[PDB]
Protein backbone atom coordinates (compact mmCIF):
# COMPACT_ATOMS: atom_id res chain seq x y z
CA UNK A 1 0.00 0.00 0.00
CA UNK A 2 1.01 3.52 -0.10
CA UNK A 3 0.85 4.90 3.51
CA UNK A 4 -2.18 5.08 6.21
CA UNK A 5 -2.80 9.24 6.78
CA UNK A 6 -4.63 11.25 8.96
CA UNK A 7 -5.27 14.79 8.50
CA UNK A 8 -6.43 17.47 10.86
CA UNK A 9 -7.18 20.98 9.24
CA UNK A 10 -8.52 23.67 12.01
CA UNK A 11 -9.94 26.54 11.03
CA UNK A 12 -10.43 30.19 12.72
CA UNK A 13 -11.87 33.17 11.71
CA UNK A 14 -11.31 37.51 12.29
CA UNK A 15 -14.41 39.82 11.11
CA UNK A 16 -12.93 43.27 11.00
CA UNK A 17 -10.72 42.64 13.68
CA UNK A 18 -12.53 40.50 15.97
CA UNK A 19 -12.30 36.48 16.34
CA UNK A 20 -15.40 34.45 15.51
CA UNK A 21 -16.48 32.24 18.78
CA UNK A 22 -16.81 29.81 15.77
CA UNK A 23 -14.50 27.29 14.40
CA UNK A 24 -14.25 24.13 12.35
CA UNK A 25 -11.66 21.12 11.98
CA UNK A 26 -12.20 18.51 9.73
CA UNK A 27 -10.43 14.90 10.31
CA UNK A 28 -9.35 12.78 6.95
CA UNK A 29 -8.41 9.28 7.63
CA UNK A 30 -6.55 7.77 4.47
CA UNK A 31 -7.91 10.85 2.34
CA UNK A 32 -11.21 10.34 3.18
CA UNK A 33 -13.67 12.54 5.00
CA UNK A 34 -13.87 10.99 8.93
CA UNK A 35 -15.30 14.06 10.97
CA UNK A 36 -16.32 17.48 10.71
CA UNK A 37 -16.29 19.19 14.19
CA UNK A 38 -17.59 22.48 15.08
CA UNK A 39 -17.11 24.02 18.77
CA UNK A 40 -20.37 22.35 20.01
CA UNK A 41 -19.78 18.25 18.62
CA UNK A 42 -18.06 16.29 16.45
CA UNK A 43 -20.21 14.22 13.35
CA UNK A 44 -19.23 11.36 10.87
CA UNK A 45 -18.82 13.10 7.35
CA UNK A 46 -20.52 9.08 19.64
CA UNK A 47 -16.88 11.17 19.63
CA UNK A 48 -16.07 12.41 22.91
CA UNK A 49 -12.15 12.14 22.86
CA UNK A 50 -12.12 13.92 19.64
CA UNK A 51 -14.58 16.70 20.99
CA UNK A 52 -12.16 17.28 24.01
CA UNK A 53 -9.12 17.41 22.20
CA UNK A 54 -10.22 19.02 19.22
CA UNK A 55 -12.63 22.11 20.68
CA UNK A 56 -9.69 22.78 23.20
CA UNK A 57 -6.94 23.05 19.82
CA UNK A 58 -9.53 25.54 18.32
CA UNK A 59 -9.75 27.69 21.85
CA UNK A 60 -5.72 27.44 21.49
CA UNK A 61 -6.29 28.85 17.75
CA UNK A 62 -8.30 31.54 18.61
CA UNK A 63 -5.78 32.96 21.33
CA UNK A 64 -2.79 32.86 18.75
CA UNK A 65 -5.03 34.60 16.28
CA UNK A 66 -5.24 37.22 18.64
CA UNK A 67 -1.53 38.01 18.42
CA UNK A 68 -1.39 38.72 15.03
CA UNK A 69 -0.84 42.74 14.15
CA UNK A 70 -2.68 44.55 11.30
CA UNK A 71 -5.35 42.37 10.72
CA UNK A 72 -6.45 44.44 7.79
CA UNK A 73 -10.89 45.10 7.83
CA UNK A 74 -12.90 42.04 7.02
CA UNK A 75 -12.05 38.27 6.76
CA UNK A 76 -9.23 36.66 7.43
CA UNK A 77 -8.97 33.30 8.35
CA UNK A 78 -5.89 31.08 10.46
CA UNK A 79 -5.42 27.35 9.99
CA UNK A 80 -3.58 24.54 11.79
CA UNK A 81 -2.99 21.51 9.91
CA UNK A 82 -1.61 18.67 11.40
CA UNK A 83 -0.69 15.82 8.91
CA UNK A 84 1.11 12.31 10.35
CA UNK A 85 1.61 8.82 7.92
CA UNK A 86 2.27 5.37 8.76
CA UNK A 87 4.09 3.74 5.93
CA UNK A 88 4.78 0.25 4.76
CA UNK A 89 7.66 0.03 6.51
CA UNK A 90 6.31 1.26 9.67
CA UNK A 91 8.48 4.57 9.63
CA UNK A 92 6.19 7.68 10.36
CA UNK A 93 6.13 11.49 9.40
CA UNK A 94 4.39 13.97 10.94
CA UNK A 95 3.90 18.28 10.31
CA UNK A 96 2.51 20.64 11.67
CA UNK A 97 1.55 23.63 9.40
CA UNK A 98 0.21 27.38 10.09
CA UNK A 99 -1.85 28.63 7.33
CA UNK A 100 -2.61 32.54 7.34
CA UNK A 101 -5.50 33.92 4.50
CA UNK A 102 -4.44 30.28 3.00
CA UNK A 103 -0.76 30.45 2.54
CA UNK A 104 1.66 28.55 4.59
CA UNK A 105 3.96 30.87 7.38
CA UNK A 106 5.21 28.25 9.74
CA UNK A 107 6.20 24.58 9.62
CA UNK A 108 7.26 21.66 11.80
CA UNK A 109 8.23 18.04 11.17
CA UNK A 110 9.26 15.01 12.63
CA UNK A 111 12.24 14.90 11.06
CA UNK A 112 14.32 18.59 11.51
CA UNK A 113 11.66 18.88 14.44
CA UNK A 114 12.56 23.13 13.69
CA UNK A 115 9.85 25.71 12.78
CA UNK A 116 10.69 26.63 9.14
CA UNK A 117 8.94 29.70 7.61
CA UNK A 118 9.07 30.69 3.90
CA UNK A 119 11.25 33.57 2.77
CA UNK A 120 7.63 35.68 1.61
CA UNK A 121 7.87 39.23 3.74
CA UNK A 122 4.47 38.67 5.02
CA UNK A 123 5.46 35.20 6.45
CA UNK A 124 8.34 36.17 8.26
CA UNK A 125 6.05 39.31 9.73
CA UNK A 126 3.33 36.59 10.66
CA UNK A 127 5.67 33.74 12.29
CA UNK A 128 7.26 36.52 13.89
CA UNK A 129 3.90 37.72 15.90
CA UNK A 130 3.38 33.80 16.36
CA UNK A 131 6.46 32.23 17.41
CA UNK A 132 7.63 35.68 19.92
CA UNK A 133 3.25 34.10 21.28
CA UNK A 134 5.10 31.05 21.95
CA UNK A 135 8.27 32.30 23.43
CA UNK A 136 6.42 34.95 26.24
CA UNK A 137 4.13 31.59 27.39
CA UNK A 138 6.73 30.14 29.92
CA UNK A 139 4.62 26.84 29.17
CA UNK A 140 5.47 26.56 25.30
CA UNK A 141 8.48 23.50 25.33
CA UNK A 142 9.59 21.85 22.19
CA UNK A 143 8.08 19.13 24.36
CA UNK A 144 4.60 20.66 23.19
CA UNK A 145 5.31 19.99 19.57
CA UNK A 146 6.99 16.95 19.93
CA UNK A 147 3.83 15.75 22.07
CA UNK A 148 1.62 17.11 19.00
CA UNK A 149 3.37 15.01 16.63
CA UNK A 150 2.84 11.79 19.02
CA UNK A 151 -0.53 12.59 19.59
CA UNK A 152 -1.94 12.53 15.31
CA UNK A 153 0.56 9.22 15.36
CA UNK A 154 -1.31 7.59 18.15
CA UNK A 155 -4.91 8.41 17.00
CA UNK A 156 -3.80 7.22 13.56
CA UNK A 157 -3.01 3.98 15.34
CA UNK A 158 -6.15 3.89 17.68
CA UNK A 159 -7.87 4.06 14.23
CA UNK A 160 -5.79 1.62 12.37
CA UNK A 161 -6.02 -1.05 15.24
CA UNK A 162 -9.79 -0.73 15.55
CA UNK A 163 -10.32 -1.45 11.86
CA UNK A 164 -12.26 2.17 11.25
CA UNK A 165 -9.42 2.51 7.98
CA UNK A 166 -9.91 -0.80 5.41
CA UNK A 167 -7.18 -0.94 3.03
CA UNK A 168 -8.69 -3.17 0.31
CA UNK A 169 -7.61 -3.21 -3.37
CA UNK A 170 -10.80 -3.61 -6.00
CA UNK A 171 -9.05 -4.87 -9.47
CA UNK A 172 -10.55 -3.52 -12.60
CA UNK A 173 -13.19 -5.55 -14.39
CA UNK A 174 -11.63 -4.68 -18.01
CA UNK A 175 -14.00 -4.80 -21.34
CA UNK A 176 -12.31 -4.31 -24.94
CA UNK A 177 -14.62 -2.79 -27.78
CA UNK A 178 -14.42 -2.38 -31.42
CA UNK A 179 -15.67 1.33 -32.97
CA UNK A 180 -15.69 3.77 -35.96
CA UNK A 181 -15.63 1.38 -38.27
CA UNK A 182 -14.83 3.93 -41.13
CA UNK A 183 -12.37 3.79 -44.50
CA UNK A 184 -11.04 -0.26 -44.13
CA UNK A 185 -9.46 0.54 -40.44
CA UNK A 186 -11.49 0.13 -37.29
CA UNK A 187 -11.01 1.70 -33.47
CA UNK A 188 -10.24 -0.76 -30.53
CA UNK A 189 -10.65 0.77 -26.98
CA UNK A 190 -9.87 -0.91 -23.85
CA UNK A 191 -11.51 0.45 -20.40
CA UNK A 192 -10.85 -0.84 -17.13
CA UNK A 193 -13.66 0.49 -14.94
CA UNK A 194 -14.14 -0.16 -10.65
CA UNK A 195 -10.71 -0.20 -9.87
CA UNK A 196 -8.94 1.04 -6.44
CA UNK A 197 -6.13 2.17 -6.07
CA UNK A 198 -5.70 4.97 -8.90
CA UNK A 199 -2.32 4.02 -10.08
CA UNK A 200 -2.57 1.85 -13.27
CA UNK A 201 -0.97 1.18 -16.08
CA UNK A 202 -2.76 0.17 -19.32
CA UNK A 203 -1.31 -0.32 -22.92
CA UNK A 204 -2.00 -1.58 -26.62
CA UNK A 205 0.38 -4.03 -27.86
CA UNK A 206 0.86 -5.66 -31.50
CA UNK A 207 2.24 -8.82 -31.23
CA UNK A 208 3.45 -8.71 -27.55
CA UNK A 209 5.12 -5.34 -28.34
CA UNK A 210 3.58 -2.56 -26.66
CA UNK A 211 2.77 0.99 -28.51
CA UNK A 212 4.33 4.14 -28.55
CA UNK A 213 2.18 6.17 -26.32
CA UNK A 214 2.13 8.65 -29.60
CA UNK A 215 -0.21 5.91 -31.93
CA UNK A 216 -2.92 5.57 -28.73
CA UNK A 217 -5.61 7.56 -27.58
CA UNK A 218 -5.54 7.65 -23.31
CA UNK A 219 -8.75 8.40 -21.42
CA UNK A 220 -8.05 10.55 -18.16
CA UNK A 221 -8.81 8.66 -14.64
CA UNK A 222 -11.95 9.78 -12.97
CA UNK A 223 -13.20 9.01 -10.51
CA UNK A 224 -16.10 6.63 -10.89
CA UNK A 225 -18.13 8.66 -7.62
CA UNK A 226 -18.12 5.45 -5.26
CA UNK A 227 -14.74 5.38 -4.33
CA UNK A 228 -13.38 3.79 -7.36
CA UNK A 229 -11.36 4.78 -10.78
CA UNK A 230 -11.98 3.97 -14.80
CA UNK A 231 -10.02 5.17 -17.54
CA UNK A 232 -9.42 3.99 -21.23
CA UNK A 233 -6.96 3.53 -23.99
CA UNK A 234 -7.75 3.43 -27.42
CA UNK A 235 -6.26 2.73 -31.41
CA UNK A 236 -5.93 2.79 -34.44
CA UNK A 237 -6.11 -0.63 -36.42
CA UNK A 238 -6.37 -2.05 -40.18
CA UNK A 239 -9.52 -4.72 -40.27
CA UNK A 240 -8.40 -7.93 -40.07
CA UNK A 241 -5.06 -7.03 -37.85
CA UNK A 242 -7.54 -7.37 -34.57
CA UNK A 243 -6.28 -10.48 -34.03
CA UNK A 244 -2.52 -9.12 -33.74
CA UNK A 245 -3.84 -6.63 -30.98
CA UNK A 246 -3.99 -7.10 -27.03
CA UNK A 247 -5.08 -4.63 -24.12
CA UNK A 248 -2.15 -5.08 -21.41
CA UNK A 249 -2.75 -4.22 -18.06
CA UNK A 250 -0.92 -3.73 -14.49
CA UNK A 251 -2.72 -3.50 -11.11
CA UNK A 252 -2.94 -4.29 -7.53
CA UNK A 253 0.45 -7.02 -8.48
CA UNK A 254 -2.22 -8.78 -11.62
CA UNK A 255 -0.71 -8.71 -15.32
CA UNK A 256 -3.49 -9.40 -17.60
CA UNK A 257 -3.85 -9.63 -21.13
CA UNK A 258 -7.22 -8.66 -23.48
CA UNK A 259 -7.60 -9.61 -26.75
CA UNK A 260 -9.80 -7.81 -29.58
CA UNK A 261 -13.49 -10.22 -29.11
CA UNK A 262 -14.82 -11.59 -32.25
CA UNK B 1 0.62 26.20 58.09
CA UNK B 2 0.24 22.25 57.85
CA UNK B 3 -3.08 23.52 57.24
CA UNK B 4 -5.63 25.47 54.33
CA UNK B 5 -9.08 26.83 54.46
CA UNK B 6 -11.81 27.19 55.17
CA UNK B 7 -13.19 26.09 51.65
CA UNK B 8 -16.08 24.28 50.43
CA UNK B 9 -16.06 20.29 50.52
CA UNK B 10 -14.99 19.66 46.82
CA UNK B 11 -13.17 22.85 46.30
CA UNK B 12 -9.66 23.54 45.47
CA UNK B 13 -7.27 25.37 48.52
CA UNK B 14 -4.09 27.36 47.29
CA UNK B 15 -2.62 29.91 50.36
CA UNK B 16 -6.81 30.56 52.20
CA UNK B 17 -7.97 31.16 48.68
CA UNK B 18 -10.62 28.13 46.97
CA UNK B 19 -11.02 27.99 43.76
CA UNK B 20 -13.61 25.48 41.18
CA UNK B 21 -13.43 25.01 37.86
CA UNK B 22 -17.06 24.12 36.25
CA UNK B 23 -16.94 22.42 32.67
CA UNK B 24 -20.34 23.23 31.54
CA UNK B 25 -20.42 26.13 29.45
CA UNK B 26 -22.34 29.28 30.36
CA UNK B 27 -22.58 32.72 29.14
CA UNK B 28 -20.95 35.40 31.36
CA UNK B 29 -24.34 36.32 33.33
CA UNK B 30 -25.53 32.30 33.53
CA UNK B 31 -21.95 31.94 35.20
CA UNK B 32 -21.63 34.51 37.41
CA UNK B 33 -25.17 33.38 38.81
CA UNK B 34 -23.79 29.85 39.17
CA UNK B 35 -20.77 31.41 41.28
CA UNK B 36 -23.48 33.90 43.73
CA UNK B 37 -24.92 30.37 43.96
CA UNK B 38 -22.23 29.20 46.28
CA UNK B 39 -21.32 32.50 48.23
CA UNK B 40 -18.48 32.51 45.86
CA UNK B 41 -17.59 34.99 42.72
CA UNK B 42 -15.84 34.44 39.24
CA UNK B 43 -12.21 34.77 39.27
CA UNK B 44 -10.53 37.84 40.78
CA UNK B 45 -6.91 38.46 40.12
CA UNK B 46 -5.30 40.53 43.10
CA UNK B 47 -1.74 39.08 43.15
CA UNK B 48 0.71 37.23 40.48
CA UNK B 49 2.34 35.74 44.18
CA UNK B 50 -0.69 34.87 46.17
CA UNK B 51 -2.47 32.81 43.01
CA UNK B 52 1.04 31.56 40.89
CA UNK B 53 -0.95 28.34 40.62
CA UNK B 54 -2.84 30.40 37.69
CA UNK B 55 0.11 29.85 35.44
CA UNK B 56 -1.05 26.37 35.25
CA UNK B 57 -4.67 26.66 33.83
CA UNK B 58 -4.99 25.20 30.84
CA UNK B 59 -7.39 26.97 28.10
CA UNK B 60 -9.77 30.04 29.06
CA UNK B 61 -11.97 30.23 31.51
CA UNK B 62 -14.46 33.28 32.29
CA UNK B 63 -12.86 35.54 35.50
CA UNK B 64 -15.17 38.84 37.27
CA UNK B 65 -13.44 41.56 34.90
CA UNK B 66 -16.15 43.48 33.21
CA UNK B 67 -15.75 46.77 30.46
CA UNK B 68 -16.84 50.20 31.78
CA UNK B 69 -16.66 52.25 28.69
CA UNK B 70 -17.66 55.69 30.77
CA UNK B 71 -14.22 56.24 32.02
CA UNK B 72 -12.88 53.58 29.67
CA UNK B 73 -10.95 50.70 31.77
CA UNK B 74 -12.02 46.91 33.70
CA UNK B 75 -13.55 46.21 36.90
CA UNK B 76 -14.35 42.98 38.83
CA UNK B 77 -17.96 42.27 39.83
CA UNK B 78 -17.28 43.53 43.60
CA UNK B 79 -16.20 46.90 42.42
CA UNK B 80 -12.63 47.13 43.11
CA UNK B 81 -10.32 48.35 39.98
CA UNK B 82 -7.70 46.82 38.04
CA UNK B 83 -4.32 46.40 39.57
CA UNK B 84 -2.25 47.59 36.59
CA UNK B 85 0.86 45.35 35.81
CA UNK B 86 -1.46 42.33 36.86
CA UNK B 87 -3.03 41.02 34.03
CA UNK B 88 -1.90 41.51 29.73
CA UNK B 89 -5.69 42.73 27.95
CA UNK B 90 -5.45 41.03 24.77
CA UNK B 91 -8.71 42.30 21.98
CA UNK B 92 -9.88 39.12 21.25
CA UNK B 93 -14.01 39.02 20.48
CA UNK B 94 -15.25 42.45 20.43
CA UNK B 95 -17.21 42.55 23.92
CA UNK B 96 -17.37 43.89 27.51
CA UNK B 97 -15.68 40.97 29.65
CA UNK B 98 -12.69 38.62 29.44
CA UNK B 99 -11.71 35.09 29.60
CA UNK B 100 -8.58 34.73 31.94
CA UNK B 101 -6.04 32.77 30.08
CA UNK B 102 -2.13 31.67 31.51
CA UNK B 103 0.32 33.25 32.39
CA UNK B 104 -1.82 36.03 33.62
CA UNK B 105 -3.45 36.80 30.78
CA UNK B 106 -7.31 38.13 30.12
CA UNK B 107 -8.58 37.92 26.68
CA UNK B 108 -11.64 40.20 25.63
CA UNK B 109 -14.85 38.26 24.53
CA UNK B 110 -18.72 38.46 23.74
CA UNK B 111 -20.18 38.27 27.05
CA UNK B 112 -23.37 36.39 25.68
CA UNK B 113 -20.50 33.42 24.45
CA UNK B 114 -21.14 30.26 26.04
CA UNK B 115 -17.57 29.63 28.11
CA UNK B 116 -15.78 27.19 31.53
CA UNK B 117 -15.76 29.25 34.28
CA UNK B 118 -13.70 29.54 37.33
CA UNK B 119 -15.37 30.37 41.03
CA UNK B 120 -13.27 31.57 43.72
CA UNK B 121 -13.57 32.44 47.73
CA UNK B 122 -11.32 34.65 49.05
CA UNK B 123 -10.04 35.99 52.82
CA UNK C 1 -22.89 26.64 52.89
CA UNK C 2 -20.67 23.92 55.09
CA UNK C 3 -16.96 25.48 56.07
CA UNK C 4 -14.02 22.33 55.08
CA UNK C 5 -10.56 22.67 56.10
CA UNK C 6 -8.02 20.75 54.13
CA UNK C 7 -4.66 19.03 55.47
CA UNK C 8 -2.16 18.26 56.44
CA UNK C 9 -0.21 19.66 53.63
CA UNK C 10 3.54 21.54 53.13
CA UNK C 11 3.53 25.02 53.81
CA UNK C 12 2.22 26.76 50.84
CA UNK C 13 0.83 23.47 48.76
CA UNK C 14 -2.24 22.68 46.80
CA UNK C 15 -4.52 20.65 48.93
CA UNK C 16 -8.03 18.99 47.11
CA UNK C 17 -9.77 15.89 48.28
CA UNK C 18 -7.39 14.37 51.37
CA UNK C 19 -4.64 15.42 48.48
CA UNK C 20 -1.40 17.84 48.37
CA UNK C 21 0.38 18.60 45.53
CA UNK C 22 3.64 21.31 44.27
CA UNK C 23 4.17 21.94 40.59
CA UNK C 24 8.34 22.78 40.50
CA UNK C 25 9.69 24.69 37.35
CA UNK C 26 13.13 23.84 38.11
CA UNK C 27 13.52 21.34 35.86
CA UNK C 28 15.08 17.98 36.40
CA UNK C 29 15.39 13.99 34.67
CA UNK C 30 13.07 11.93 36.59
CA UNK C 31 15.74 9.96 39.44
CA UNK C 32 16.65 13.79 40.67
CA UNK C 33 13.27 14.53 40.64
CA UNK C 34 12.11 11.32 42.44
CA UNK C 35 14.84 12.40 45.17
CA UNK C 36 13.31 15.97 45.35
CA UNK C 37 10.19 14.74 46.12
CA UNK C 38 11.39 12.19 48.90
CA UNK C 39 13.21 14.88 50.66
CA UNK C 40 9.75 16.47 51.68
CA UNK C 41 8.39 13.30 52.94
CA UNK C 42 6.23 13.49 49.19
CA UNK C 43 6.59 11.44 45.95
CA UNK C 44 5.81 11.96 42.23
CA UNK C 45 2.48 12.48 40.87
CA UNK C 46 0.30 9.21 41.38
CA UNK C 47 -2.79 8.64 39.74
CA UNK C 48 -5.46 6.93 41.34
CA UNK C 49 -8.63 8.43 40.55
CA UNK C 50 -10.12 10.73 37.81
CA UNK C 51 -12.92 11.36 40.58
CA UNK C 52 -10.75 12.68 43.20
CA UNK C 53 -8.08 14.15 40.90
CA UNK C 54 -10.20 15.78 38.46
CA UNK C 55 -8.39 19.31 38.86
CA UNK C 56 -5.33 17.19 36.71
CA UNK C 57 -7.78 18.31 33.95
CA UNK C 58 -7.13 21.68 33.67
CA UNK C 59 -2.92 21.21 33.86
CA UNK C 60 -1.19 23.10 31.13
CA UNK C 61 2.40 21.92 29.62
CA UNK C 62 3.94 18.44 30.75
CA UNK C 63 5.53 16.79 34.34
CA UNK C 64 7.20 14.02 35.08
CA UNK C 65 5.29 11.66 37.23
CA UNK C 66 5.69 8.13 39.15
CA UNK C 67 5.00 5.74 36.74
CA UNK C 68 7.85 3.58 35.98
CA UNK C 69 8.10 1.11 32.60
CA UNK C 70 8.32 -2.87 33.86
CA UNK C 71 10.12 -3.63 30.58
CA UNK C 72 9.03 -8.12 31.40
CA UNK C 73 5.43 -7.38 30.99
CA UNK C 74 5.52 -3.85 29.12
CA UNK C 75 3.24 -2.20 31.91
CA UNK C 76 3.45 0.31 34.04
CA UNK C 77 3.50 0.96 37.97
CA UNK C 78 3.67 3.90 40.27
CA UNK C 79 6.95 4.51 42.82
CA UNK C 80 5.47 3.14 45.59
CA UNK C 81 4.82 -0.31 43.57
CA UNK C 82 0.95 -0.53 42.96
CA UNK C 83 0.24 -1.51 39.11
CA UNK C 84 -1.62 1.32 36.76
CA UNK C 85 -5.58 0.95 37.55
CA UNK C 86 -6.39 0.59 33.47
CA UNK C 87 -8.66 2.97 31.39
CA UNK C 88 -6.92 5.54 33.86
CA UNK C 89 -4.58 7.06 31.46
CA UNK C 90 -3.86 6.60 27.49
CA UNK C 91 0.08 6.17 27.32
CA UNK C 92 1.39 8.12 24.19
CA UNK C 93 4.61 6.90 22.64
CA UNK C 94 6.71 9.77 22.36
CA UNK C 95 10.64 8.91 23.25
CA UNK C 96 11.60 5.27 23.71
CA UNK C 97 11.93 5.78 26.99
CA UNK C 98 10.79 4.09 30.66
CA UNK C 99 9.29 7.27 32.40
CA UNK C 100 6.09 9.28 31.63
CA UNK C 101 5.30 12.70 31.60
CA UNK C 102 1.31 13.51 33.15
CA UNK C 103 -0.42 16.05 30.52
CA UNK C 104 -3.87 17.08 30.79
CA UNK C 105 -6.63 15.09 30.35
CA UNK C 106 -5.07 11.91 32.16
CA UNK C 107 -2.10 11.35 29.58
CA UNK C 108 1.20 10.20 29.66
CA UNK C 109 3.68 10.94 27.25
CA UNK C 110 6.88 8.34 27.30
CA UNK C 111 10.01 10.27 27.93
CA UNK C 112 14.06 9.35 28.27
CA UNK C 113 14.56 9.18 31.99
CA UNK C 114 17.06 11.71 31.89
CA UNK C 115 15.93 14.48 29.86
CA UNK C 116 15.21 17.26 32.36
CA UNK C 117 11.65 18.39 32.65
CA UNK C 118 9.22 20.17 35.22
CA UNK C 119 8.00 17.82 37.95
CA UNK C 120 4.57 17.51 39.72
CA UNK C 121 5.21 16.49 43.57
CA UNK C 122 1.54 14.42 45.64
CA UNK C 123 1.23 13.65 49.47
CA UNK C 124 -1.43 12.13 50.99
CA UNK C 125 -3.06 13.64 54.32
Amino acid sequence: MEPHSLRYNLTVLIWDGSVQSGFLTEVHLDGQPFLRCDRQKCRAKTWDRETRDLTGNGKDLRMTLAHIKDQKEGLHSLQEIRVCEIHEDNSTRSSIHFYYDGELFLSNNLETKEWTMPQSSRAQTLAMNVRNFWKEDAMKTKTHWHAMHADCLQELRRYLKSGVVLRRTVPPMVNVTRSEASEGNITVTCRASGFYPWNITLSWRQDGVSLSHDTQQWGDVLPDGNGTYQTWVATRICQGEEQRFTCYMEHSGNHSTHPVPS
Amino acid sequence: ESYCGPCPKNWICYKNNCYQFFDESKNWYESQASCMSQNASLLKVYSKEDQDLLKLVKSYHWMGLVHIPTNGSWQWEDGSILSPNLLTIIEMQKGDCALYASSFKGYIENCSTPNTYICMQRT
